[PDB]
């Protein structure tokens, strides 16, 4: 169990309901084409204020894999950034999301990979096979240590809220329900 | 070895010149450097965060600021108390800032006109805004003896903040009080329900968690009703 | 199953390309079924636009007389609402993201336009109906989404439509119900010239067993937000805009009566009722509110 | 508090009466440790309880349960506490009246933590929301605290009924609302439906 398990940081994330939509589809879609569950890369947009993250959109990612470690393609994502920046002007990328499991080293080795393109990213992990009643959701930021000597990286889980849109409490709700004024 | 000795010199150079969040920067990737002795690691993050410290507000120096919050070794520095309280937005008092000014080389003690320091006046407007999230509204007097300044610069440096859009308030001069964003009334009331609601489920939660035994023995009767 | 409709022939999709059997009826295309995710993205993108106009296109496939959308994309263009064709000005745009998003696996093509039209209903302009009439004469099949965020909001209920244009020359069959909606002062007389220039799709929606797993465990959470929606003033400023128009229709109606369009009056009473009826909607959501957190006490 | 409840109850089950007795003055000049509940519950601390150190478990009893005037009342038989204890005390009387109502004049708290002036009690509340006790905000002109959430301090074996006695309070008041909803939505339709009957009365009588 590699992670940080100690202190808080930011602990100030609020998801909005699009963002899980997003990584059920991606994950759908790969598991469908392929015929087996896929592991889905993609990256997180939206609004930082203060210390106040506001997780709003999100996009897949492309990557391949040298001999068994996960490259993510970073010409991809500059060319993606400079198209995402046309309609959502005011967004900002804040990190990056995959399905599975508790953290594990190549998560490790993505996150430092993101962590060229922006200083703090967040990790969002989903886990589409969840056995439990709780939203298989968890949220994470890394910080860098020293265990005997080597400055390693960990992640510390924050806690998160659900976004308070309006039109997206509507619609989520109708698409949950799917079916006099009063 | 040399060529760390030159990154030193280098982050030391930008240090003396007042560029403090590239200086910060340089030191704080020195202290990442396994090659280069514990007690120096220290030493350098030590110095980053008196740079990100004294650096020029905004975007790059909060980042910084939370670069450096996140670095467990930060609570072995003396600063540590500083870089919490305004990374948490906190009044910093002027004992804890006698203290730290006797932690600075005299280059990092530059003053900008009339003998006032540039950290003098970036503390003061620190703890204005800070101040601005523990009130509705307060007087000149009460709000110069908290921030441990004059009344009347108080009310202009208030002022000031306001004109510049760097804080949301208005000022009554007749009353001798500042007025904060109070964002109150309703969407106040739709919050604090949302809060209880979220206690709520921290609650039932914690109930599963610590007892799962008397969770599934008291939700089978929820469906016996 | 559930996740069948998720599955991509290619083949399947060249192979009714290829036979093209909307050219054999005007009204081959009958439904419109809308994941879950485009509604959400398309409201989400409509909403982000405010009280602007804002539009993008939408990805998707063909099944029988069933238009399917898959997903959604914003266009960085100027005019919706203005400009025949708007979306012509991202033709690049449209080609590269497609490209990339080619490269990540989304297979489906381009299936319609979508864009919102903020507090005056679900419906076709004249500048929308051009623009539809050149999508289906060059782009077939397509179809034309229109989606009103503001009236969403105000009706609790997502404010959507689904329109197929019918060629130059042709006729529409007896049969148009033509469900209501209170159409603004400035915009009725568009409406009225070329409300029967097209007709609609009747749309449904779905989701993947893993949405329908998913949102039910994120209601466990999201029904905090229900009791903490404080619909009244959001967009408070709608309501009182919709006030002005009846305000308006009212002196109309009241010129009617004077000496001497199809009874103004009863026309305004349907919208001086659903704005009204919304508002207190609005109220019921509010003392329940208070109902259940205010009247406890110790 | 959440460490400290683990690290100080490991040295609790490993002390002895004197030590034990020390070991109560150093949590209580601790900063986080606002809850005692399970160290007031131990037996180690039972036995401190009408015996040599007698006033040290009453001071105990104080900090869990009653408030900075329960102890000036009692301060010849309690011992003496330093300013950051005292401070602790008064944080948590703070509390208690947050627990009472939500909007609390500075006259009531100037009287209760036993103050002189207005700025000592802003700091102190400034002390309380800084050290995650308190959530708030203070009004000036109205001399007024505005409290937005305050924690538990009090575990209360005998009084816990009362807790239930509001939960199944709120409990009612959610049973009145959902059933005025199943009726007010049985009466929308209720009204609908007769209407629509009445129109197709009204329709019948053009045939005539
Ligand atoms: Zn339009």
């Amino acid at each position: 169990s590699v992670m940080a398990c100690g202190v808080t940081g930011s602990v100030s994330v609020a998801l909005h309901p699009l963002v899980i939509l997003n990584i059920s589809d991606h994950w759908i879609r790969m598991r469908s084409q392929e015929g087996r569950p896929v592991q889905v890369i993609g990256a997180l947009i939206g609004k930082q204020e203060g210390r106040n993250i506001e997780v709003m959109n999100s996009f897949e990612l492309l990557s391949h894999t040298v001999e068994e470690k996960i490259i993510i393609d970073k010409e991809y994502y500059y060319t993606k950034e400079e198209q995402f920046k046309q309609v959502f002007k005011e967004l900002e990328f804040l990190g990056w999301y995959t399905t599975g499991g508790p953290p594990d080293p190549s998560d490790i080795h993505v996150h430092k990979q993101v962590c060229e393109i922006i200083e703090s990213p967040l990790f969002l992990k989903l886990n589409p096979m969840t056995k439990h009643t709780d939203l298989p959701v968890s949220v994470f930021e890394s910080v860098i240590d020293i265990i005997n000597g080597e400055a390693t990286m960990l992640f510390a889980e924050l806690t998160y809220t659900l976004a308070t849109e309006e039109a997206e409490r509507i619609g989520v709700d109708h698409v949950a329900r799917m079916t006099s004024t009063v | 070895q040399l060529q760390i000795h030159y990154k030193v010199c280098y982050a030391r150079v930008l240090d003396y010149r007042r560029k403090f969040i590239e200086a910060a920067q340089r030191y704080n990737e020195l202290s990442y450097k396994t090659i280069v002795h514990e007690s120096e690691r220290l030493e350098a993050l030590k110095h980053a965060l008196h740079c990100t410290i004294l650096a020029s507000a905004g975007q790059q120096r909060s980042r910084m600021l939370a670069t450096l919050f996140k670095d467990e070794r930060c609570q072995q520095l003396a600063a540590y108390g500083i870089l919490e309280k305004m990374y948490l937005d906190r009044i910093i008092r002027g004992n804890q800032l006698q203290e730290f000014a006797a932690m600075l080389m005299p280059h990092q003690k530059a003053t900008t006109a009339d003998g006032s320091s540039i950290l003098d006046r970036a503390v003061i407007e620190h703890n204005l805004l800070s101040a601005s999230k523990l009130y509705n509204n307060i007087t000149f007097e009460e709000l110069g003896a908290l921030l441990e300044i004059p009344a009347a610069k108080a009310e202009k440096i208030a002022s000031q903040m306001i004109t510049e859009g760097r804080m949301n308030g208005f000022i009554d001069q007749i009353d001798g009080i500042v007025h904060f964003e109070t964002r109150e009334a309703l969407p106040t009331w739709d919050k604090q329900i949302q809060s209880l609601c979220f206690q709520v489920n921290n609650l039932l939660e914690k109930i599963s968690q610590t007892a799962p035994e008397w969770t599934a023995q008291a939700m089978e009767a929820q469906m016996a009703q | 199953s559930i996740d069948e409709i998720y599955k991509y022939d290619k083949k399947q999709q060249q192979e009714i390309l290829a036979a093209k059997p909307w050219t054999k009826d005007h009204h081959y295309f009958k439904y419109c079924k809308i994941s879950a995710l485009a509604l959400l993205k398309m409201v989400m993108h409509a909403r982000s636009g405010g009280n602007l106009e804002v539009m993008g296109l939408m990805l998707g496939k063909v099944d029988g007389e069933t238009m399917i959308i898959m997903d959604s994309f914003a266009l960085p263009v100027e005019g919706t609402e203005t400009r025949v064709n708007a979306q012509a000005a991202a033709y690049e745009y449209m080609a590269a993201y497609i490209e990339n998003a080619k490269q990540v696996g989304r297979l489906e093509n381009a299936i319609g336009w979508y864009h919102s039209h903020p507090g005056y209903g679900c419906w076709l302009s004249g500048i929308d109906v051009s623009t539809q009439m050149l999508n289906q004469q060059f782009q077939e099949p397509f179809v034309a989404v229109v989606i009103d965020p503001t009236r969403t909001i105000s009706a609790g209920k997502v404010n959507l439509g689904a329109f197929r244009t019918y060629p130059k020359g042709y006729k529409p069959p007896d049969e148009g119900p033509s469900e209501y909606q209170t159409i603004p002062l400035n915009k009725i007389e568009d409406f009225g010239v070329h409300c029967k220039q097209y007709y609609a799709l009747e749309v449904s929606y779905f989701k993947s067993s893993l949405d329908r797993k998913l949102l039910e465990l994120l209601w466990n959470k999201y029904w905090v937000n229900t009791l903490s929606s404080s619909s009244l003033l959001t967009n408070a400023d709608y309501t009182t805009g919709q006030v002005f128009d009846l305000s308006e229709k009212l002196e109309q109606s009241e010129a009617q009566l004077g000496r001497g369009s199809e009874d103004k009056l009863a026309k305004a009473t349907r919208d001086s009722c659903k704005t009204t009826i919304e508002a207190i909607h609005g109220l019921m959501s509010q003392v329940i509110k208070d109902k259940l957190f205010n009247q406890i006490n110790i | 508090t959440g460490q400290n409840q683990e690290q100080f109850l490991l040295l609790a089950k490993s002390a002895k009466g004197a030590a034990l007795a020390t070991l109560i003055h150093q949590v209580l000049e601790a900063p986080g440790v606002y809850v005692f509940g399970e160290l007031l519950d131990m037996p180690n601390v039972r036995e401190l309880a009408e015996s040599d150190f007698a006033s040290t478990f009453r001071l105990l009893t104080v900090f869990a349960y009653g408030t900075y005037a329960d102890y000036l009342a009692e301060a010849r038989n309690l011992p003496p506490l330093t300013e950051a204890q005292k401070n602790k005390l008064r944080h948590l009387s703070v509390v208690t009246l947050a627990a009472k109502v939500k909007c609390i004049p500075y006259a009531v708290l100037l009287e209760a933590l036993a103050l002189r002036n207005v700025r000592q009690l802003e700091d102190l509340v400034i002390e309380a929301v800084y050290a995650d006790v308190l959530r708030g905000s203070l009004d000036q002109r109205n001399q007024r605290l505005e409290v937005d959430y305050s924690i538990g301090r009090d575990i209360q074996r005998q009084d816990l009924s009362a807790i239930a006695r509001t939960l199944q309070e709120w409990c009612v008041g959610c049973e009145v609302v959902l059933s005025g909803i199943e009726e007010q939505v049985s009466r929308a339709n209720q009204h609908k439906e007769q209407q629509l009957g009445l129109k197709q009365q009204i329709e019948s009588e053009v045939a005539n």
